[PDB]
């Protein structure tokens, strides 16, 4: 997961 | 623990839902291509971030995408037109693309790490989106013998999602493009009428509203  | 309720942005759809989509539940929206399932997902990813007196849960979002349909620009549009800072709203969405159904399944375990991290902060995860829940399963488990196998794997995946919803007080929102069994908590059938108008009906929920909600796709996500 990565920040949008 | 008491459940929370995330407004969809439509009063009509909220009434159909008893106030909004629920935490400690999996809500599945299903319908044909173009029925607005992903628009509802984008809208919820902004609404959940609002404070509770505005229909949110002050929450963070995790999003598992299987069709490359997440659009940061759409989040920005919805956020800005609701008085919010688009970059901050985007910051609170944690995003992953699932390569195949086995990776999709593993990403649920991966997600628990961030859920635990954020749990006792002021923006705990409150929404987990899986869009599409079923597309990889459809493509991978196909042909003679696949109905049973696919249904087993999907049920396990949904059990993992139910555990996160229930253990961490999260609304899980999943999409499905459509006599098979289903194990989501609540199933909402969406369809497109005309222009930006959409119609929602609850399925196999005889104890809840039997009518239909109608809403439009707009620059605020969805609205009456």
């Amino acid at each position: 997961f990565h920040t949008a | 623990a008491t459940i929370g309720r995330i407004s969809t942005g439509s009063k009509s759809l909220d009434k159909l839902l008893g106030g909004g989509i629920e935490t400690q539940a999996i809500t599945e929206v299903f319908g044909e291509f173009g029925s607005g399932k992903t628009q509802l997902a984008h809208t919820l990813a902004v609404m959940v971030q609002l404070p509770p007196e505005e229909g949110g849960l002050n929450g963070s979002v995790m999003w598992i995408d299987t069709e490359n349909t997440f659009r940061p620009e759409r989040i920005r549009e919805i956020a800005q037109n609701r008085g919010l800072d688009p970059d901050e709203v985007l910051k609170h969405i944690a995003y992953a693309r699932a390569f195949n159904s086995n990776h999709q399944m593993l990403l649920v375990q991966q997600a628990e790490d961030m859920i635990k991290e954020l749990l006792n902060t002021d923006r705990p995860v409150k929404l987990l989106i899986v869009d599409s829940l079923t597309s990889h399963f459809r493509s991978e488990y196909i042909g003679r013998g696949a109905l049973a196998e696919r249904q087993q794997k999907l049920a396990k995946h949904l059990a993992d999602l139910h555990r996160l919803a229930n253990l961490y007080d999260i609304a899980v929102f999943v999409t499905n493009q459509v006599i098979l069994a289903h194990s989501a908590t609540l199933r909402v059938y969406l369809r497109k009428g005309k222009g930006g108008k959409r119609i929602a009906r609850l399925i196999d929920a005889p104890h809840l509203p039997e009518g239909e909600a109608v809403f439009s796709i707009t620059e605020k996500g969805i609205e009456d």
